[PDB]
C-alpha cells in the first residue's frame, strides 16, 4: 500500500518532456508531492483508520500466524474493516457521547471567548501604538510583542508553575494581599479561567500585529477629515477605524477561531487532565478540547489505546473544513 | 503636527499610564521567572525575589559543575545541552527540507501560469490552515509499521520527528508567494526577451532575488522546529534522544517539582526570544 | 525591418480586444501609437514584441513571418513601462545581460557597454546598481540595454504614466536624440497627443481595437478621416455644427447652419456619396475661426466663458440655437465681459465637413504642411 | 472670512520650508498658490487649514487670531489631494459625516444634504458608495461635503489632479461657477499655470516656500517681478539671453547683444538704480517674437528643431553666440526646414530685464486688460 502510493506519487505521469504544461507543474511538483506525502497520507489514513478496529488488542495487522479452526474469526483477525461502527459508537453508546458533546460545548465557547478578547486587546494595543504622539513606540513593541518571541511551551509550563497549588507563587502572593485559594487545577471553574487567560496571553500580540497592519493599510486622510470635522478619539476609533477593520478582519478571526478550537499543545501542557468528569467509559477532564480527548483515547494508558475510536475524523476535520470552506468564501470577497 | 486642544496631554497621560500597568502585567510571569532562577531553594516559597544570588541552579543546567550544597554532590538533573542539540538537529534538517521543497511552489503558484492556478491555490489555503490534528494517530501506526522496514525514519528516531516537521512547506509557500508578488512581474518577460530559457530566467534572475525571504522562512521554520512539543513528545521515547520542550515537563513532576532547575534551563533559552525579536520581525515597518 | 502587421485581430478570451489591425511600418520609421484604452495599445505592441499570442494574422518583421517565432529570435528591443530592471545586477551587468546569456567573450560585452554609455552619458555610474539610481538615469539604463541589445525594431511602452513632467520631458528629449542617432525602425506608444505630434514619422489613431487613420501628424490634423480623429487631434476639440444640404456639386456641397437666418454656406468638399436634405455634422476648429470683421458668414452669439492666458483667449460663445459654446481662440488678449455679446467669422476653407455615420469627406482645399 | 498671513515661518527641525510670507486674501477673492513640486505650497495650505502648526507668526481669519485654534473651531473647509472619502459610509453619509457629528436635527441634515446635492447634481447617486462612483463623482461628492459643512473659507488641496484633461477642464468650469455664485473666499494650490491664469483673481507664486510675487494673472504675465517668476509664468520658457549695460537714460536702458553685432537698443524699463557697465539679462517670450521683415533689430541664427504642433510651428534657433538655444512660436504652420538659416525680431517694447540678483525692471510698456478689475 505504501509502495503503491509512493509509486502514484513517484510516476504521476505529467513530467512529459513536452512544453505544455508539464513545465509548468515541474515546478510545483517539488512540494506539492511533500505535502501530498506529509500532509495529505496522514489525513487519509486517520480516515482510513476510523473504519477499522485498530486497538491495543488488534495493533498487529497479519504478522500474529502462530505466536484447527485456529481463531481465524473477526476480532481475532485483528485488523479488520468493520465500517461505521466507530463513527456510531461516538453517539449511541450515550457513555461517551455525553462527555463528548460537554468537551465540545466547552471547546466552543473557549475558542469563541478566546478569539473575542484576544481581538479587542490587540485591536486597542494597536490602535494605541500607532498614535504617532506616544514616546518610545519601539520600546513599547518590543515589549507588548515580548511574549510572542518566548517559545510557547515555555510561557506555558511558566503559567503551569505559577498557578501551582501545592506550593503556589501566585496563590500566595494573592494570600498576602488578601487571603484567598483560587484553588486553579483543583475547580474547573478557575481552571477554565485559567486556561482563557493564559490563552489571551498568548495570542494577543499576533492579533496586535494583524491589527498593525491593518492600521498601516489604514489611510490618514480620512482621520483629518474627521478632525477637521471636530470628531474626537473615541468617536474616531468607533466610526472610521472599526468598520473598515472587521470587513477584512473576519477571516483573520475565523482562522484564529479554528487554531484555538485546535490548541492541543496548550491544553495538553497545562492541566491536561483538569479534573475527570467522574464516570466516563473513556478518560475525559472537563478542560479537555476534542483534540485531547481523541489523543487521551489513544494513547494514553488508561483509556485502553483504541485506536480505531480515537479517529474520530467525521467529527473534528468535518467541522474544520466548515471553517474552510467559510473562510475561502471571506478571502474571495472584495 | 495637527494643532490639538488640552485635551491631548491628558489622553497622553492616561495612555502611558495603562500602557505601563498593562507591560508589568505582561511581564510579572517573565520577570518571576527569572527571579526564580536565581532562588537558592528548588520548591520556592520563602521570599518571593531573593535577594541573594545562589547560582546553582544555572551550574546545574549548565552541566558546569554539581554545586556541592552539603556533603553530598547533587548530579546534574537532565542534560539540558543534549536536548539542545537534538532539537537544532532536527531544526535544521526540517528547515532545509521545508525551504528546498516550498521555494519551486512559491514560484509556480505566484509568478508563472497554469490553467489548473485557482484549483491548485484553493486546494492550497485548504490543506494548509489544518493543524496536526489527529494526524498524530496516523503517523503512530504508520512509525509503528515502517521502523521494522527502514529504521532511520521510524519510531523512537529522528526520522519520524522530521518527516512530521515537513508540512510547514503549506506554511511557507505563502509567504514566498507574497515576495514574488511583491518582485516586479516585468522580469522574466524582459529575460525571456534577450533570450534566457525560462529555466534560467528563474535560476539567474528571480532565485538570488529571494535570498532575503528563504532566509526569513529558514529562521521562522527553525524555530517553528526547535519549538514543537506534541510530536516530538508523542514519538520521543528515549532518555538520551529527547529534544527540547520534551524534558521541560520532565522537570516539572509530583514526585520531584524543580523551580530553580526549571527557570535556569527557561531562561537558557533566552537565544530563540532575540532570534524571534530581532531576525523573525525582519524590522519590517509593522 | 519593416514590420507589416496585416489582418491581425487579437481575441483575449472572448472579448476582441482588437479588430483587424492593418498597418504597413517601413524600415527606419518612427511610428507613435496614440489612443484612450491603454491596454489595446500595449496588448497590440506586445503581440508585436511576442510576448503574447496572435489568435489569428500573421505579423512580418522584415521580409520574414514572425507569427510563431519565439520572442529572442524576434530581433526587437522592448522598453518596459517599469523598465524591467533587476535589482542584484550591476547597471553593466542590466545593459549586456542579453550577450552574457550567448558568447560574453569578455570583449564584446565591455566595448559595446562603453560605447552606448559614452553615447548616453552613462558611463560615470555604469558599476552602481538599480537601487542607487535616479528616474533619468534608470530610464537611461534601459535604453543602454535595448541599445547593446541592438535590435532591428525599438518597441517602447508609454511609462509617462508613472512618470513626472521633468523625467518626461528628459525621456522626450533623449528618444527624439536616439531616433535622430541610429534612423532605426521604432515603435511608440502614448496616450498624449502632443507628442505624436511632436515626434512620429507616422501616427497610428486606435480606436476600440481598430486602426481610425494612419498617416503624418500634419495629415492627421489637415485632412482628419473622421469624427474620432478629428476630435483626438487638438487640444481644444474642434467645434461641432450640425448642418442641412441644400445642394451637391461637383466640388462642393451647400449646407445649412442652424443660426436662424439659415445661412448657406457654399464649402469646398469631396462633394462624393451625398444626399441632398440629409443631415451631417460641421466641424471648425478653434485656431480657424476668423474675426467677425474679416470674414462674410458671422455667428452671434452670447460671451459665456472668457479665459485669457496671456499669448491667447479662449472666448467660449454660446450660440444661439445651438447647444455647443463654440471655442474661439485669438493671439494677443481681448478684452471680452463674460454675458456680453461677441461674433466671429467662418471661413468656408477651413470647414470639416461629416457624414452622419461619422466619416469625413476629403477637403478638396490645398494645405500648406501636408506636403 | 479673510484670511491673512503675517511673518508666517515653518521649520521642520533644521530646515524652513516657508519663511515670513506675508498674504493678505481679502473676502470673496479666489487665490491659487503655484510653484515648484515641492510640498511648500500644500503645507501652507495644511497650516491655513490647522493640520500643521505654525512654528511662528500669525494667521488672522476674519478679525480674530488664529494660529492656536483646532481645525473645528476654525470655520475652515478642505478637500485633499485624494478625495478622502470614506469607504463605508454612503454618499449622503459621506457629506454629512460632520453634521451628524456636531448636530442631531435629522431634518436639517437630509434638508441640507438634499440641497447640496440639487446644486451639485448628486440626487440620483446619493444612496451609492464611494467605490462604485467615477472620478468626477466622487469629487464632486467630496465639494459636496465642503458644501455641506458650509464654512467661511474653502480650501482645494490640487482637486484637478486625480482626473483627466477633459474631466478636469468641465470641472474647472464647475469650481469657477461654484466661486461666482457662492463668493466665499476660495485657496486652491496647483501646480498647472494653465488652471491658475483661468481661475485664479489673485496668483501666489511661492519659491522654496518664499512669496515671489502676488498679483492678477495678466499682471504676472506682464509684469514678472524676478527671474522665476518669468520662466515659470507662460507654458513655453521665456528666452533669456544676456545683456551689456551701455547707458542709462532717465527713463531707458540701452544693451550690447553678446553677438558680433555689437547692437545697441533702447528698452523702456525703470532705469533705476541700474549701473553702466554692469552684466544684465534681456529676457523675451517666444510668443512676442516678431517677424524678421517688419522688425529693425535683427536675430540671425541657424534652425536646431521645427516642431509643427499643427495649430503654431515652434522654431529652435541656434544663434552664432548665445549658449541657450532662442525658441520661436508662429501662428498655422511654418514650413522651414531644419539645418536653415532664420532670421527674427527683438520687438524693444517687450523685453525683461533682470539684475544679477534675480530681481527686475518694470516695463514701460503699457499693456491691455491690467486694469480689467
Amino acid at each position: 500500500l505504501f509502495a503503491i502510493t509512493t509509486l502514484i506519487l513517484s510516476s504521476a505521469g505529467l513530467y512529459i518532456f513536452a512544453n505544455r504544461k508539464a513545465y509548468a507543474w515541474r515546478y510545483v511538483y517539488p512540494g506539492m508531492a511533500g505535502m501530498g506525502l506529509f500532509v495529505l497520507f496522514p489525513l487519509v489514513c486517520t480516515i482510513a483508520i476510523a473504519f477499522t478496529n485498530y486497538s491495543s488488542t488488534n495493533q498487529l495487522t497479519f504478522e500474529r500466524a502462530q505466536e484447527n479452526w485456529g481463531d481465524e474469526k473477526l476480532s481475532p483477525g485483528y485488523t479488520v474493516t468493520t465500517g461505521w461502527k466507530n463513527f456510531t459508537r461516538v453517539f449511541t453508546d450515550e457513555g461517551i457521547q455525553k462527555p463528548f458533546l460537554a468537551i465540545f460545548v466547552w471547546t466552543v465557547v473557549f475558542s469563541l471567548i478566546t478569539v473575542f478578547l484576544t481581538v479587542a486587546v490587540g485591536m486597542v494595543l494597536a490602535c494605541l501604538v500607532q498614535w504617532e504622539a506616544l514616546r518610545g513606540k519601539a520600546v513599547y513593541r518590543v515589549l507588548l510583542i515580548l511574549p510572542y518571541a518566548v517559545p510557547s511551551f515555555i510561557s506555558i509550563l511558566i503559567f503551569k508553575g505559577l498557578f501551582n497549588q501545592s506550593f503556589g507563587e501566585i496563590n500566595m502572593m494573592l494570600s498576602a494581599l488578601f487571603g484567598v485559594k483560587p484553588a486553579w487545577f483543583s475547580d474547573p471553574t478557575t481552571a477554565r479561567t485559567m486556561l482563557i487567560i493564559v490563552n489571551t496571553w498568548l495570542g494577543y500580540p499576533y492579533m496586535m500585529i494583524l491589527c498593525m497592519g491593518l492600521l498601516k493599510a489604514i489611510p490618514d486622510d480620512l482621520y483629518e477629515a474627521s478632525a477637521m470635522d471636530g470628531a474626537g478619539p473615541f468617536q474616531n476609533f468607533f466610526k472610521i477605524t472599526l468598520p473598515l477593520l472587521i470587513k477584512p478582519l473576519t477571516p483573520l478571526m475565523i482562522a484564529s477561531f479554528a487554531f484555538n478550537f485546535n490548541n492541543f499543545v496548550l491544553i495538553q501542557l497545562l492541566t491536561n487532565g483538569g479534573p475527570d468528569r467522574l464516570g466516563t467509559t473513556t478518560p475525559a477532564g472537563y478542560t479537555d478540547l476534542l483534540v485531547n480527548y481523541t489523543y487521551r483515547i489513544a494513547f494514553e494508558g488508561g483509556g485502553g489505546q483504541d485506536f480505531g475510536l480515537a479517529a474520530a475524523i467525521a467529527t473534528l476535520i468535518f467541522l474544520l473544513v466548515g471553517a474552510l470552506a467559510i473562510v475561502n468564501l471571506k478571502a474571495t470577497r472584495m | 503636527a495637527m494643532v490639538q486642544p488640552k485635551s491631548q496631554k491628558a489622553r497622553l497621560f492616561i495612555t502611558h499610564l495603562l500602557l505601563l500597568l498593562f507591560i508589568a502585567a505582561i511581564m510579572f510571569p517573565l520577570l518571576m521567572v527569572v527571579a526564580i532562577s536565581l532562588r537558592q531553594g528548588n520548591f520556592a516559597t520563602g521570599s518571593l525575589w531573593p535577594e541573594q544570588i545562589s547560582w546553582d541552579h544555572w551550574k546545574l543546567a549548565l552541566g558546569f559543575s554539581v554545586e556541592q550544597a552539603d556533603g553530598r554532590i547533587w548530579p546534574p538533573p537532565f542534560p539540558v545541552l543534549l536536548w539542545l542539540w537534538n532539537s537544532v538537529k532536527v531544526a535544521g534538517i526540517s528547515a532545509i527540507g521545508i525551504v528546498a521543497l516550498s521555494t519551486t511552489c512559491a514560484y509556480a503558484f505566484a509568478r508563472m501560469r497554469f490553467p489548473g492556478k485557482a484549483t491548485l491555490l484553493k486546494g492550497m489555503l485548504i490543506f494548509q490552515m489544518f493543524p496536526a490534528v489527529l494526524s498524530l494517530v496516523a503517523l503512530y501506526a504508520l512509525f509503528d509499521r515502517l521502523g521494522e522496514y527502514i529504521p532511520f525514519i521510524g519510531l523512537n528516531t529522528h526520522g519520524g520527528v522530521i518527516f512530521a516537521y515537513l508540512g510547514g512547506i503549506a506554511l511557507h509557500v505563502w509567504t514566498i508567494k507574497g515576495y514574488f508578488e511583491t518582485i516586479d512581474s516585468s522580469l522574466e518577460e524582459a529575460a525571456a526577451l534577450d533570450g534566457a530559457t525560462p529555466w534560467q530566467a528563474f535560476r539567474l534572475v528571480l532565485l538570488p532575488l529571494s535570498v532575503p525571504i528563504l532566509a526569513v522562512v529558514f529562521i521562522l521554520s527553525f524555530i517553528a522546529a526547535i519549538t514543537e512539543v506534541p510530536v516530538a513528545s508523542l514519538l520521543l521515547r528515549d532518555v538520551n534522544s529527547y529534544t527540547l520542550a520534551v524534558g521541560m515537563q520532565q522537570y516539572l513532576n509530583p514526585q520531584n517539582y524543580l523551580w530553580g532547575d526549571f527557570a535556569a534551563a527557561a531562561v537558557m533559552s533566552a537565544l530563540p526570544i532575540t532570534i524571534v525579536f530581532l531576525l523573525a520581525q525582519r524590522w519590517l515597518v509593522n | 525591418a519593416s514590420v507589416q502587421l496585416q489582418n491581425v485581430t487579437k481575441a483575449w478570451g472572448e472579448v476582441v480586444v482588437s479588430k483587424d489591425i492593418n498597418l504597413d511600418i517601413h524600415e527606419g520609421e518612427f511610428v507613435v501609437f496614440v489612443g484612450p484604452s491603454g491596454c489595446g495599445k500595449s496588448t497590440l505592441l506586445r503581440m508585436i514584441a511576442g510576448l503574447e499570442t496572435i489568435t489569428s494574422g500573421d505579423l512580418f518583421i522584415g521580409e520574414k513571418r514572425m507569427n510563431d517565432t519565439p520572442p529572442a529570435e524576434r530581433g526587437v528591443g522592448m522598453v518596459f513601462q517599469s523598465y524591467a530592471l533587476y535589482p542584484h545586477l550591476s547597471v553593466a551587468e542590466n545593459m549586456s545581460f542579453g550577450l552574457k546569456l550567448a558568447g560574453a567573450k569578455k570583449e564584446v560585452i565591455n566595448q559595446r557597454v562603453n560605447q552606448v554609455a559614452e553615447v548616453l552619458q552613462l558611463a560615470h555610474l555604469l558599476d552602481r546598481k538599480p537601487k542607487a539610481l535616479s528616474g533619468g538615469q534608470r530610464q537611461r539604463v534601459a535604453i543602454g540595454r535595448t541599445l547593446v541589445a541592438e535590435p532591428s525594431v525599438f518597441l517602447l511602452d508609454e511609462p509617462l504614466s508613472n512618470l513626472d513632467a521633468a523625467l518626461r520631458v528628459q525621456m522626450r528629449i533623449e528618444i527624439s536624440r536616439l531616433h535622430k542617432r541610429l534612423g532605426r525602425t521604432m515603435i511608440y506608444v502614448t496616450h498624449d497627443q502632443v507628442e505624436a505630434m511632436t515626434l512620429a514619422d507616422k501616427i497610428v489613431v486606435l480606436d476600440a481595437g481598430r486602426v481610425a487613420q494612419v498617416g503624418k501628424p500634419l495629415e492627421l490634423y489637415h485632412y482628419p478621416a473622421d469624427r474620432f480623429v478629428a476630435g483626438f487631434i487638438g487640444s481644444p476639440k474642434m467645434n461641432f455644427l450640425p448642418v442641412k444640404v441644400t445642394a451637391t456639386a461637383i466640388d462642393q456641397v451647400q449646407v445649412e447652419l442652424p443660426m436662424p437666418n439659415r445661412q448657406q454656406v457654399w464649402l469646398p468638399v469631396e462633394s462624393r456619396d451625398v444626399q441632398v436634405g440629409a443631415n451631417m455634422s460641421l466641424g471648425i476648429r478653434p485656431e480657424h475661426l476668423l474675426p467677425s470683421d474679416i470674414a462674410d458668414v458671422i455667428l452671434e452669439g452670447e460671451v459665456q466663458v472668457v479665459e485669457q492666458l496671456g499669448n491667447e483667449t479662449q472666448i467660449h460663445i454660446q450660440i444661439p440655437s445651438i447647444r455647443q459654446n463654440l471655442v474661439y481662440r485669438q493671439n494677443d488678449v481681448v478684452l471680452v465681459e463674460e454675458g456680453a455679446t461677441f461674433a466671429i467669422g467662418l471661413p468656408p476653407e477651413r470647414c470639416h465637413l461629416f457624414r452622419e455615420d461619422g466619416t469625413a469627406c476629403r477637403r478638396l482645399h490645398k494645405e500648406p504642411g501636408v506636403a
